[PDB]
């Protein structure tokens, strides 16, 4: 739940710099 | 010694000023100082953008010396369990600075020395390999930087 | 070693990253950590609120290498002449960091080590008898933290 | 000149926190 969530901004954020 | 320790954290204190003032000014007063200001940049942006979701999951957080160890590794296995990626890694710093803010809330000042080396170990076993492949944290300082 | 450097690195990135994260929520990593970071805010806050005069004194900065180390000397010893207090210690600190963006600005890069060094032998060997005298950095952290 | 106003700014800083 926690890492769900977690990786999901971290993709977020992945994606609009990489 | 006592003698030395004063000399270097006097040299220390110096060259973390500067480092921060040359920063200041889009500079860098070594590649290392330049990776430190990018996470930590990199580290605000995603807690500010994301501030509910963040928020979201740190209420989630309920640690006890005993459970944080595991909490941890779970957290962060899942979080790389399909892959390492730029973002992510900001995530897994952003979530170990957050269970050290958790930590010394709940009087668990404890845990703050413990997380580092959980952390530290992780990015030597399980992070270095993809970065090294990737551009190195100096790619990641042209990326986020 | 180039294996134990890697592993160095990493360390002193965590480590930095959680020191940020503490501080931004009024803890502290060590006591190290947190004179570092009432130095940063000092010299900030400094430069802020003076801004007018402080930009003043900068715009007189005409530095050339062979030049540096008189022009150094001579504002800092005047800035000591009749006294050392907690606030001339900032302005110290905020002047080094003032002439290290302008030796950047001016592609004159080699100074900067030059004048850490030079920053470092004045703190060890003119201010750290007052410096400790008057309560050590853990008494400018209560002041000024 | 440059030490004369950076020493009266520190003055100033001191005097409202020491």
């Amino acid at each position: 739940w926690i890492a769900q969530e977690l990786r999901e901004i971290g993709d977020k954020f992945n994606a609009y710099y990489a | 010694g006592p003698l030395g320790s004063m000399s270097q954290s006097n040299r220390e204190l110096v060259v973390d000023f500067l480092s921060y003032k040359l920063s200041q000014k889009g500079y860098s007063w070594s590649q290392m100082a330049a990776v430190k200001q990018a996470l930590r940049e990199a580290g605000d942006e995603f807690e500010l953008r994301y501030r509910r979701a963040f928020s979201d999951l740190t209420s989630q957080l309920h640690i006890t010396p005993g459970t944080a160890y595991q909490s941890f590794e779970q957290v962060v296995n899942e979080l790389f369990r399909d892959g390492v990626n730029w973002g992510r890694i900001v995530a897994f710093f952003s979530f170990g600075g957050a269970l050290c803010v958790e930590s010394v809330d709940k009087e668990m000042q404890v845990l703050v020395s413990r997380i580092a080396a959980w952390m530290a170990t992780y990015l030597n076993d399980h992070l270095e390999p993809w970065i090294q492949e990737n551009g190195g944290w100096d790619t990641f300082v042209e990326l986020y930087g």
